[PDB]
DNA sequence: GCATCCGTGAGTCGAGGAAGCACAATTTAACACTTTTGTCAAG
DNA sequence: CTTGACAAAAGTGTTAAATTGTGCTATACTGGGAGCCGTCACGGATGC
């Protein structure tokens, strides 16, 4: 279906042939092979055997993939260049990259029938499969066809792993870790075998009881607080839809026009109070204070900008400290302020 | 938006704009002399996939013969269309014909028929009707235990295929080191190997059968067609305004006004794109921009509970697909996984 | 011309607020110590 | 304005917990799941 992705997507999987027993083999065979054969080329050549796989890789994959592509014509050209024994490795990487591709392609149907499974907690059935694709690709990687093992037994456990690292690592809009996610998990767990139990929910001391040692009330609330996922801010309320939790939510951290003009009322009266000092006992209380460069300045950096010793700096905003205090009590014009 | 811009521009349908975007058709922009069903393939041409496949990598069928049964073709003999490959099973397409996995092999030591059982976990090192030396393997096997060698001189044949492929390709023997190796494309006259001894006479993929010590060319063109809108750009960009509204204007005296109708439209949305100096590919996007965050609040509220926007959620989404498009094409993921994933970023975007 | 489809539009305030483990790698916390800063009394 | 004790007041440097990120399981498993459903206007676009 053009409107339904999923339909989309099940029609192009349905479209490669599922692999037989022999076919099964041969390709994780001639995977193998080619690793074996890429190791063998970096030796010969002395090549990173990473750089020596992606060339091979981009040869594969053709033209309509966009190392720029001169650095990899070079490199497969140096390739070519090899004696027969040794472009024999050379095609067997070629041999064996294609077969990785057709292995990978053939195996998409097991995906989307272990990611069915997965649906609900918190990724679409779309996200869950690509992230089981890339567990699936993460298999084709270690598989062992020298086991006789088939390769669903073993690349089961990488498309369950991918799928639920992947719900561990995007399910939340305020991401925890996966150590953390697995708390929650089996708290829930507990909970519920507890619930069904007592026939009734369990109190925190019965739940970290079940837990285990190194477990009490206060961390399985602590827990539970910490797993509680944000509300939407454009949840509606009300059966019309024209309220929405965002407009009772007040801001807080701009300045209200009753806070800002409180601040700079104060500000026009201390300036007015440090006019009966001194000029010097002035500026230094406001370089001490930091009214002047927004930051509180020291004695000996005082002193620095005046070249006086830092103890005089102390007792001469000692005295004009002082002094305030006196006018502030015969004036009692500050004190509201406070 | 009715009627879109982007299909306004480049002259395509509500219906072909959306195939080629959501990654349901191709779209051609170089036909590298491609033909299909006889008639050349020209650009902006739409490609269904099974088009794309047939013309990029070639005709291929694969028959699975029965159990215990023996085809009646040998192993690289040339098809026809109808022919019976084995006693109950008929070929479809004409091609060099090819075992898959044969079951038995049966050689004939000098001096006397010897056989062989071939099991799936083993694979035949040798080609149909080759002397070997006594000494030399013959069927290869996990085990050495169970490996087949050959006691005497004699001539390997190959029975029982457990399946027969028909490949429409053209299969140069040689003798020498191959110049080429498999993946690689070639056109007619291109060496393959033996210093020019061996030359393609057609286009294809090369494939080399180290067994058979052949080189196959499968018939097929080098052809660029894309989906999605990285073809959609590449169209936009190469589009001349200024050629375009002169066609347009010439095409404003046709004597019908069904298409001095159409043609109006078209160069209304040309002479936008003129007189603003906005430029027709900057409809596709490239960079996403991200709001800021204070108009888009993850809030603590009185009670300690976080609010949040439903657009962190879009973009959330957004980069997770990304990051994860990215992270396959690093691994050179099939085209098929690809593909779902660029449908996926698009719709995330929408 | 013609149906058939899709897309956009339809009053205002108010009141209602489901693995588990292993291990490596990174970060946080707790010491330790030295190095400012702030006072002090003098002087 | 100094001038020397002083004491926190702070910062720098290791170290060890505590937290977090990451890789790995080998019987065989191979194409999803939920709507379902009482309105009426218009353009405007295409199927031709």
């Amino acid at each position: 279906s053009t409107s339904d992705p999923v339909r989309q997507y099940l029609h192009e999987i349905g479209q490669v042939p599922l692999l037989t027993l022999e076919e099964e083999v041969e390709l994780a065979r001639k995977v193998e092979e080619g690793m074996e054969a890429i190791k063998k080329l970096s030796e010969i050549t002395g090549l990173d055997p990473d750089l020596i796989r992606e060339v091979v890789r981009a040869k594969i994959l053709g033209s309509a993939r966009v190392l720029d592509p001169k650095t990899v014509e070079e490199i497969d050209q140096k390739l070519k260049s090899l004696p027969k024994e040794h472009k024999r490795y050379l095609h067997i990487a070629r041999e064996g990259e294609a077969a990785r591709q057709h292995l990978i392609e053939a195996n998409l149907r097991l995906v989307v029938s272990i990611a069915k499974k997965y649906t609900g907690r918190g990724l679409s059935f779309l996200d869950l499969i690509q992230e089981g694709n890339q567990g699936l690709i993460r298999a084709v990687e270690k598989f062992e066809y020298k086991r006789r093992f088939k390769f669903s037994t073993y690349a089961t456990w990488w498309i369950r792993q991918a799928i639920n690292r992947a719900i561990a690592d995007q399910a939340r809009t305020i991401r925890i870790p996966v150590h953390m996610v697995e708390t929650i998990n089996k708290l829930s767990r507990t909970a519920r075998q507890l619930q069904q139990e007592l026939g009734r929910e369990p109190t925190y001391e019965e739940i970290a009881e079940a837990m285990g040692p190194g477990w009490d009330a206060k961390r399985v609330e602590e827990t539970l607080k910490i797993a509680q996922e944000p509300v939407s801010l454009e949840t509606p309320i009300g059966d019309e839809k024209d309220s929405f939790y965002g407009d009772f939510i007040p801001d807080e951290h701009l300045p209200s026009p009753v806070d800002a003009a409180t601040q700079s009322l104060l500000s026009e009266e201390l300036e007015k109070a440090l006019s009966k000092l001194s000029e010097r006992e002035a500026m230094v209380l406001k370089l001490r204070k930091g009214l002047i460069d927004g930051r509180e300045h020291t004695l000996e950096e005082v002193g620095a900008f005046f070249g006086v010793t830092r103890e005089r700096i102390r007792q001469i905003e000692n005295k004009a400290l002082r002094k305030l205090k006196y006018h502030e009590s015969r004036t009692r014009k500050l004190r509201d302020f406070l | 938006d009715v009627p879109s811009k982007i299909g306004t521009l480049l002259d395509l349908s509500a219906t072909e704009l959306e195939q080629v975007l959501y990654f349901s058709k191709y779209i051609v922009l170089d036909p590298k002399g491609a033909i299909l069903n006889g008639v050349p393939v020209e650009k902006r041409q739409l490609l269904t996939d099974e088009e794309y496949r047939e013309l990029r990598y070639g005709k291929q069928e694969t028959y699975p013969l029965p159990p215990g049964v023996d085809a009646l073709v040998k192993d690289g003999e040339e098809v026809v269309k109808g022919q019976e490959l084995a006693p109950g099973v008929v070929s479809r397409l004409d091609g060099v014909a090819l075992y898959r996995f044969p079951r038995r092999v049966r050689v004939e030591y000098v001096k006397e028929p010897k056989d062989y059982r071939v099991q799936p976990h083993m694979n035949v090192v040798v080609p149909e009707g080759a002397r070997v030396e006594a000494g030399d393997k013959i069927v290869a096997a996990i085990d050495p235990e169970e490996e087949v060698i050959a006691e005497a001189e004699g001539v390997v044949h190959l029975h029982e295929p457990a399946s027969i492929l028909v490949v429409k390709a053209r299969v140069y023997p040689f003798e020498d080191d191959v110049e080429v190796s498999t993946g690689d494309r070639v056109a007619p006259g291109d060496v393959l190997a033996d210093g020019g001894k061996v030359k393609s006479d057609v286009y294809g993929r090369v494939e080399v059968d180290l067994v058979r010590n052949v080189v196959r060319v499968v018939e097929s063109y080098d052809i660029d067609a894309r989906m999605g809108a990285e073809a959609i750009q590449q169209l936009l960009k190469e589009l001349d305004l200024e050629a375009l509204e002169k066609e347009l204007l010439e095409e404003m005296k046709h004597p019908s006004r069904a298409r001095r109708a159409k043609a109006r439209k078209r160069l209304e949305v040309v002479r936008a794109f003129l007189d603003s100096g906005n430029r027709p590919e900057w409809m596709i996007l490239e960079a996403v921009p991200v709001l800021p965050p204070d108009l888009r609040p993850m809030v603590q509220v009185d009670g300690g509970r976080f609010a949040t926007s439903d657009l962190n959620d879009l973009y959330r989404r957004l980069i997770n697909r990304n990051n994860r498009l990215k992270k396959l094409l690093a691994q050179g993921a099939p085209e098929i996984i690809i593909r779902n994933e660029k449908r996926m970023l698009q719709e995330a975007v929408d």
